[PDB]
């Protein structure tokens, strides 16, 4: 039955600031985005160089 | 006074797709609205368009025409499409204008 | 069939673009004057003008930087004329072949071959054999002779008029008294194809329907046909006024007498 | 699969698809012969080309 | 007109028993009408162990209590002509009755004798988990459903909102009249209920009838404590479950929704009205407004989709599910996440105007009957704390306007990791980065 | 929050990503550039006609 | 500002019954009842009914399928067409404020469609569909064969186009459907949340077809056979009927009651339903899973009475047996004038809970200003109700038991019975 | 029609074969050198020609 289902603990791999099922991921998100854009967005200036 | 038609008879002979036996519609350039209209023909009348115009290719190829008493007559010749394309515009027309 | 046209036209941008550079290579007096006039055509840019010539040339002037580059060029452009065709031919293919009564032909259509492969291997033939008689008994008709002598950047010589397929522009250039003008002039020219697909108002395809625009379209033929013997023609009376009205009615014939027509057209057939 | 060997050949049907099973108006004139030629023509500029080039 | 048709709808009465039920109803002149009590329970209160109690509930609230077993009150109520019904969804559970407003006091009776002295025979119970296991064995095949469940299984994942109403295999199988119990006990409590009615009643009439039944007042501060619960946690991600098998695929698609109580609600369900939904039957066609209904139709993308705001106390999910042929799930997906791009970036002044409108007359049918009408107030006052009037309701429609939807939508869509669950023959919809990569420029 | 502020007014409008990493790159050339030909014309001390070019530029 | 008010009726010279009522809510629900269906159809024109029925949204000599669809979804509207076989409803739903335009489409849509021939022919591929969807409950197939089963014409045809003719159905065909039936003698314009001195003023100022009865439609005979559907399904439906009562015939109130007291229907989520003769009467035979209740159908010139039952394939067979014993011992004096008392309640509420919906209101007010352009008050109808003798109802019973019955099922049939084994 | 990458005679390549090509989704490192091979002949060719043209 789709009952007996359940998503596994992806606690090994999840970033550190929404690994506690009980705080919103939506306050720490700005920040996990702006950096990992961070990282795009300078690579994108690397190249342009 | 009788111009107008004096014209237009002129003209009509004078782009000559009777020669062809082409009705004046058979000849439209098929379009988004004409293709449209095409498809709202009554069974025969479209199967009849066809044969004309398969024949006509096939004059083209050849390179000839039709004997002088098989062409199409100003006066003679339908416009089978016309009213058809003119719904067809009047319908499409509505739906662009009221897109706003 | 807008796309496969719209190839077409940078496919013969490119082929004059091509031939350009070829004639060059052999360096002869024209060679180089060519080379000089033609390339100069950029300067009429203004800012990136007198500069973006620089590259051109390789140089301050017409020099073997030039020359070598041209090589380069010309041994470059017909690959990537092969690779366009691609394109062109490809596009073609969504649509199939047009037809000379400009209607559809679904209602009875024949394998290429043998139909046309066997046409063609024939028209080939036909024409072939003019182009071999030239090249086999009159190899030098076409061609300029000033071309047999050795550029001279020095000296200019006085009767100069360019390859025969490029008079028509030549005229035009020549046409309007004024650097840009007749740049632009000639840049429209030929970018003005570009617009003949939505100068089209007759609600018929071709114009085997159409005698007025017909006539018109012979008027316009014969119109090139005397810019380009303007073009063959030094700068003077009466040649400059007539070159100037040719351009003229060429540019109005496409512009404006086709697309009047063609309206007009349809209306004498009740549409 | 497919039975013959000129319509499943991702070459030869290319060949096939657009040479020789090209469907084609029955009543092209004259003037569209000139697109091969054309063609012939660039095929063959690039021959005496490089001939040329190589010298 | 319709403004003032909107003011004169009996303002509902409002009071509360000092022991935490609250009374409200709505007055009008009916003969019949309909009562019942809106507990303010569910599994998203349950825990790993209990999962499945405000289900087992549920299902034995209808066999009896300790004052008249099983026939005693199925036969005293069917003899009355009254309708018994009700159900349970993850945080809002309710019992109610259709009856003849001059039975108004004896069924509030009822209702205060199954919420309170619930008979839970263990001889029933055994029964009812053998009957339970079987409502899954057919939910199962519901793929509507099969989703929507898995949907939440893993946009709040690990949280307690993340599990199925209906609870586990395991815990269906071992759970004990203790057990129930309990549930019953820790969660059915005045404070936490409300009865609401409306029909041809009187206020008053009502509210006594509460008083006598509605009794056991309480002591400690402690029982007039509404326990607050604990944030439920959105992931981005995506469970797919995949069975070529199956005739069809469904896919479902979402963002973390605002709560309940948030005002942004209204211009959300604006915002849902311009997507609106379709469905192979409507006889709309290729001129149906909703530009996906158009292009769903044009190009035989799905056989059904539709948009859905579900709120909650404290979050919700927002966004969109579609059920299409293995080969037009790429197309229609794609499709979908423009549109829902265009909201973010071009709704036009028509495009909401209609919406509007839209919304405005599906509100009002959310009001169509008795039944319905109570259960507006049963859910009202236990989520918003009162009543909103449809007077008031409309205004906070007339409200809204493009660059309110354009703010709103970007504001809770764009760039926004989604949670996905697909089922079925799935294979040509397959990237979560592709999806991702959906969520912006359009 | 500096990453919040950025994802805010730089990363997240597709417009304005793209506006910094011109006016971004900008600045990294023109800094780059200096440090590069300062890390060099350093570890090349006295040896650069850079260098040596005042024993002959009569000033 | 409003209160409470009274509901009108005129009826124009020509027939076309104009039914008000003013009820103050905020959104009006106008429509058009037709004395249409697929009872008018002959065996040369099938179906026909079915597809005027989707070809609601086709373009009419005022309005556009475009213009139809997005100039209602403008305003928040709602068009839906409902038949039974004798009677088709056109019905729009909207805010009062824009009542004003939903009703040209709604008139354009009855009074003047153009059934253009493309329209239509790239419509009727429909019909596969809309049929295919409702067919996925065999609650309805076997209704659509027992009809079949019971009757020899008008009645006897299918509500869903025949398969073989879907596609067939012709522009043609379709006008003379119109023509012939939607006549303002057989339409009644009935409307909620309206001022009658409007609901007026549309009627008569804008409708046209002229009046009378059009075509009679072929009364209806009774036939009285089965029709067994093997299809291996897992579950075995059936329904056992008998020639029943009329409309409006005082001897059908019994069979309304006769169906209470045989128990049709469930009151109670998961219930066992006790107050059920029938089904509390089957669960002493069978030990599985199953379902059984009271039929009941009630046409201007005839109806249906029996039971219908659902169950496993194996106990099928007994399931009915025992719906049949159950309705005997019930024939026969064995029904106390108290379970009488009770069915009577149980009938006054299930209708009065129907006036609840605006669109079960709108429902009742059109049958009723329809068949006789009267409106019965509530306390009359109830009146009615309580007219009955416990010997109407033993009778109802009774006038079952003899008459000549006819049945439909439809799964694995392997162990349920024949007709002619009761 | 729907998308404008499905139905281009042209775009519909690049998209075709190298957007919405389907890829083991375990190739290694060893599967890169394709393309950098068609890289390096694409630039080999652009110096090529820069060079060529002295
Ligand atoms: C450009 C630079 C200048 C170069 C000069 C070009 C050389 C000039 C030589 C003229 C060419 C000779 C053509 C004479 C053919 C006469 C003829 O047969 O015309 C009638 C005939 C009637 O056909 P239908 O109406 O379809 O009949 C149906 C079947 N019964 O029409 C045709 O053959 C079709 C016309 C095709 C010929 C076009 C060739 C003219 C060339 C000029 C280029 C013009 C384009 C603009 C270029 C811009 C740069
Ligand atoms: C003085 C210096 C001035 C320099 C002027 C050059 C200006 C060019 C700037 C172009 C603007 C870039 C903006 C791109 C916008 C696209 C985009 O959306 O992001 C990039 C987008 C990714 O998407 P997201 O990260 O999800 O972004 C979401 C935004 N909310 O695409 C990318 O992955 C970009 C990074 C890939 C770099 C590939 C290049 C690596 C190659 C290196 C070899 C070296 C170069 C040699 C070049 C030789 C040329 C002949
Ligand atoms: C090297 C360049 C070119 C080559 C080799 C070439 C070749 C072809 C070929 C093979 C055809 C198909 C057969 C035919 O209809 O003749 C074709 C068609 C066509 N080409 Fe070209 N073409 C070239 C240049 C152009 C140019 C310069 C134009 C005009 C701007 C053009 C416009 C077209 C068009 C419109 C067709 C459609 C044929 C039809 O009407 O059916 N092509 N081309
Ligand atoms: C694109 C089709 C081609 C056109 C339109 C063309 C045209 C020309 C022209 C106008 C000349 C000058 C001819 C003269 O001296 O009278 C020429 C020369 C030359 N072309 Fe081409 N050419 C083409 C392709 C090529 C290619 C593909 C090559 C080889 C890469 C090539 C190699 C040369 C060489 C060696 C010369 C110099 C020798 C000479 O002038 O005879 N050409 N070409
Ligand atoms: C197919 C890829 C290519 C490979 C594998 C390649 C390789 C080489 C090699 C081995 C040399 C001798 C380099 C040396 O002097 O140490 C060379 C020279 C040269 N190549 Fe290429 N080449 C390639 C393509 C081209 C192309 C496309 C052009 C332009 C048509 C070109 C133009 C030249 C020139 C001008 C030289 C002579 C000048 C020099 O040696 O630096 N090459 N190339
Ligand atoms: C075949 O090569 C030639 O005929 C070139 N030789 C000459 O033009 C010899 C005489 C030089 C003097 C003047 N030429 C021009 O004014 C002239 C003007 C326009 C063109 C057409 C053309 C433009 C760009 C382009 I790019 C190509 C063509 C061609 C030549
Ligand atoms: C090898 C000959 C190729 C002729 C060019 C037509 C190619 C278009 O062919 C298309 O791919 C089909
Ligand atoms: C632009 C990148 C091109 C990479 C080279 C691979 C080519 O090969 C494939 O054959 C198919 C059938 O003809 C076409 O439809 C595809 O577009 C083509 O990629």
């Amino acid at each position: 039955v789709h009952n007996d289902v359940t998503v596994p603990d992806f606690s090994a791999y999840r970033r550190e600031d929404v690994m506690d099922a009980t705080t919103s991921s939506q306050t720490s998100s700005e920040d996990r985005k702006g950096f990992s854009y961070l990282v795009t967005a300078t690579a994108c200036v690397a190249t342009a160089y | 006074g009788r111009l107008m038609d004096r014209i237009r008879k002129w003209y009509y002979n004078a782009a000559g797709f009777n020669k062809y036996g082409l009705m004046r519609d058979d000849t439209l350039y098929e379009d988004d609205d004409v293709k449209e209209a095409l498809k709202r023909l009554p069974k025969d009348l479209y199967n009849e368009r066809m044969f004309r115009i398969k024949r006509a290719l096939d004059l083209s190829l050849k390179h000839r025409i039709l004997p002088k008493e098989q062409w199409v007559k100003y006066e003679e010749d339908k416009p089978y499409l016309e009213p058809y394309l003119k719904e067809v515009i009047r319908e499409r027309l509505e739906r662009e204008a009221w897109n706003k | 069939y807008k796309e496969t046209w719209n190839t077409g036209v940078i496919l013969l941008l490119t082929l004059m673009a091509t031939a350009f550079v070829g004639y060059v290579l052999p360096w002869g007096q024209m060679s180089f004057w060519g080379a000089t006039v033609i390339t100069n055509l950029f300067s009429a840019i203004p800012y990136i003008g007198h500069t973006l010539v620089e590259w051109a040339w390789g140089g301050f002037s017409v020099d073997n930087p030039t020359l070598t580059r041209f090589f380069a060029l010309h041994f470059l452009l017909p690959f990537a004329i092969a690779g366009i065709t691609i394109i062109h031919l490809t596009f073609l293919h969504e649509s199939g072949s047009n037809n000379p009564l400009g209607i559809s032909s679904d209602s009875d259509k024949i394998p290429f071959h043998p139909y046309y492969s066997f046409k063609d291997i024939l028209g080939l033939t036909l024409m072939l054999t003019p182009f071999l008689t030239l090249a086999l008994f009159s190899p030098n008709l076409l061609g300029d002779p000033e071309n047999f002598t050795p550029a001279n950047p020095l000296v200019t010589p006085p009767h100069i008029k360019p390859e025969w397929y490029f008079l028509f522009a030549y005229a035009i250039l020549r046409s309007i008294p004024n650097k840009l003008g007749g740049v632009l002039a000639l840049a429209a020219s030929v970018l003005i194809l570009f617009l003949i697909p939505f100068l089209h108002k007759s609600k018929q395809r071709t114009m085997t329907f159409r005698p007025l625009s017909q006539t018109l379209f012979w008027l316009l033929v014969a119109n090139l046909l005397i810019l380009t013997w303007i073009g063959s023609q030094p700068v003077e009376h009466p040649f400059i006024i007539i070159g100037q009205m040719a351009s003229l009615s060429y540019f109005t014939i496409l512009l404006i007498l086709f697309p009047t027509i063609g309206t007009l057209e349809n209306k004498m057939l009740n549409y | 699969m497919a039975p013959n060997i000129r319509k499943s050949h991702p070459l030869l049907k290319m060949i096939n698809n657009s040479l020789i099973d090209l469907p084609a108006p029955s009543n092209i004139s004259a003037w569209w012969n000139f697109g091969s030629l054309l063609a012939v023509c660039l095929m063959t500029q690039i021959l005496t080309g490089l001939l040329l080039a190589m010298h | 007109t319709y403004a003032q048709t909107l003011q004169n709808i009996p303002e509902t009465n409002v009071t509360t028993l000092d022991n935490g039920l609250r009374v409200a109803s709505e007055e009008s002149s009916q003969p019949t009408c309909t009562v019942g009590v809106w507990i303010g329970a569910g599994s998203r209160y349950e825990n790993e162990k209990n999962n499945g109690a405000g289900y087992f509930v549920e299902h034995l609230a209808f066999k009896g209590t300790k004052k008249r077993p099983c026939a005693a009150f199925e036969k005293e109520v069917e003899s009355m002509g009254a309708h018994f019904n009700g159900y349970t969804s993850r945080e809002q559970t309710a019992f109610y009755i259709k009856a003849l407003s001059k039975d108004m006091p004896k069924v509030v009776e009822l209702l205060a004798d199954v919420v309170q002295n619930c008979a839970l025979e263990e001889s029933q119970i055994e029964k009812e988990r053998g009957v339970i296991l079987q409502e899954l064995k057919e939910m199962d095949n519901d793929m509507t459903n099969v989703t929507f469940d898995y949907l939440h299984a893993t946009a709040f994942q690990g949280t307690a909102l993340a599990r199925t109403v209906e609870g586990t295999t395991e815990n269906i199988k071992h759970l004990t009249r203790a057990d129930l119990a309990s549930y019953i006990d820790t969660h059915f409590k005045a404070p936490r209920m409300v009865l609401a009615a409306a029909g041809g009643i009187s206020h008053k009439e009502l509210v006594d009838a509460a008083r006598q039944h509605f009794s056991g007042v309480s002591f400690t501060y402690k029982e007039d404590a509404v326990p607050i619960l604990p944030r439920c946690r959105f992931t981005g991600s995506e469970i797919r479950a995949r069975d070529d098998a199956l005739p069809v695929a469904h896919v479902a698609l979402a963002v973390e929704g605002p709560g309940w109580a948030d005002p942004d609600n209204v211009v959300l369900h604006v915002a849902n009205a311009i997507i609106g939904r379709y469905d192979r039957t409507f006889g709309g066609g290729k001129h149906l407004s909703s530009r996906l209904a158009a292009l769903a139709v044009e190009h035989k993308l799905c056989h059904s989709f539709q948009t859905f705001n579900t709120s909650y106390s404290d979050t919700g999910l927002f966004g969109f599910h579609f059920v299409a042929d293995p080969l037009s799930i790429d197309d229609m997906m794609f499709c979908a996440q423009g549109e829902w791009m265009r909201l973010c970036t071009s709704t036009t002044e028509s495009e909401v105007k209609r919406a509007k409108n839209h919304l405005r007359s599906a509100m009002v049918a959310q009001l169509d009957g008795t039944t319905p009408v109570c259960e507006t107030i049963g859910s009202h006052l236990l989520n918003y704390g009162r009543r909103i009037s449809l007077e008031e309701w409309d205004s906070r429609i007339s409200a809204v306007d493009a660059r309110m939807v354009r703010d709103v939508c970007s504001k809770y869509i764009y760039d926004k990791c989604p949670a996905l669950a697909a089922v079925g023959p799935i294979e040509q919809l397959l990237d979560y980065n592709r999806i991702r990569s959906g969520m912006y420029w359009i | 929050a500096l990453l919040r502020q950025a994802y805010s007014a730089l990363f997240r409008r597709t417009s304005t990503f793209a506006l910094t990493v011109v006016l971004g790159a900008v600045l990294f050339e023109r800094a780059f550039d200096q440090g590069a030909d300062a890390i060099f014309e350093h570890l090349n001390e006295g040896k650069l006609w850079k260098h040596i070019k005042h024993k002959y530029e009569a000033s | 500002c409003p209160g409470a008010e009274d509901l009108e009726i005129t009826k124009l010279p020509n027939g076309l019954i104009i039914a008000s009522l003013e009820n103050f809510s905020p959104a009006s629900r106008i429509g058009v009842f037709i004395k249409a269906g697929s009872r008018y159809e002959t065996t040369a024109n099938l179906g026909t009914a079915h597809l005027l029925r989707l070809a609601s949204p086709l373009t009419t000599k005022g309005a556009s399928s475009f213009r139809i669809t997005r100039g209602i979804e403008a305003v928040g509207g709602s068009l839906s067409v409902y038949s039974t076989r004798e009677k088709m409803t056109y019905c729009v739903e909207c805010l009062r404020d824009h009542v004003d335009t939903v009703m040209e489409y709604l008139l354009n849509v009855t009074t003047a469609p153009e059934f253009r021939p493309w329209e239509v022919t790239d419509l009727q591929p429909q019909l596969k569909v809309d049929k295919a969807v409702a067919f996925q409950s065999p609650q309805v197939g076997v209704l659509e064969n027992l009809h079949a089963a019971a009757y020899k014409t008008a009645l006897a045809n299918p509500l869903y186009c025949p398969d073989y003719r879907i596609g067939k159905i012709t522009s043609e065909q379709l006008h003379h459907f119109v023509q012939n039936n939607f006549t303002s003698a057989r339409m009644a314009l009935v409307g909620i949340g309206v001022k009658h001195s409007d609901l007026k003023q549309v009627a008569e100022q804008f409708l046209n077809i002229r009046s009378g009865a059009g075509t009679s439609s072929a009364k209806a005979t009774y036939w009285g056979g089965e029709i067994r559907e093997q299809n291996g399904h897992s579950l075995v439906h059936a329904a056992v009927v008998t020639e029943g009562a009329a409309v409006g015939s005082a001897e059908a109130n019994a069979f309304s009651v006769l169906q209470h007291v045989l128990g049709a229907g469930p009151l109670i989520k998961r219930g066992s339903s006790v107050t059920s003769k029938l089904y509390q009467g089957v669960a002493k035979a069978t030990t599985q899973p199953f379902d059984a209740s009271a039929f009941n159908v009630n046409y201007s010139d005839s109806g249906l009475f029996g039971f219908y039952t659902i169950s496993q394939a194996a106990h099928a067979g007994e399931v009915i047996r025992a719906a049949m014993n159950q309705l005997k011992a019930a024939a026969q004096g064995g029904v106390t004038e108290e379970d009488v008392t009770k069915a009577k309640n149980q009938l006054k509420a299930t209708y009065l809970m129907s006036v609840e919906t605006a669109q079960g209101l709108l429902n009742e007010i059109g049958s009723e200003a329809l068949l006789s352009g009267t409106h019965t008050a509530p306390s009359v109808v109830a009146q009615k109700i309580d007219s009955v003798t416990s010997a109407d109802v033993v009778n109802a019973a009774k006038k079952f038991v003899s008459g000549k019955k006819s049945m439909a099922a439809s799964g694995d049939l392997g162990s349920t019975p024949f007709l002619d084994e009761l």
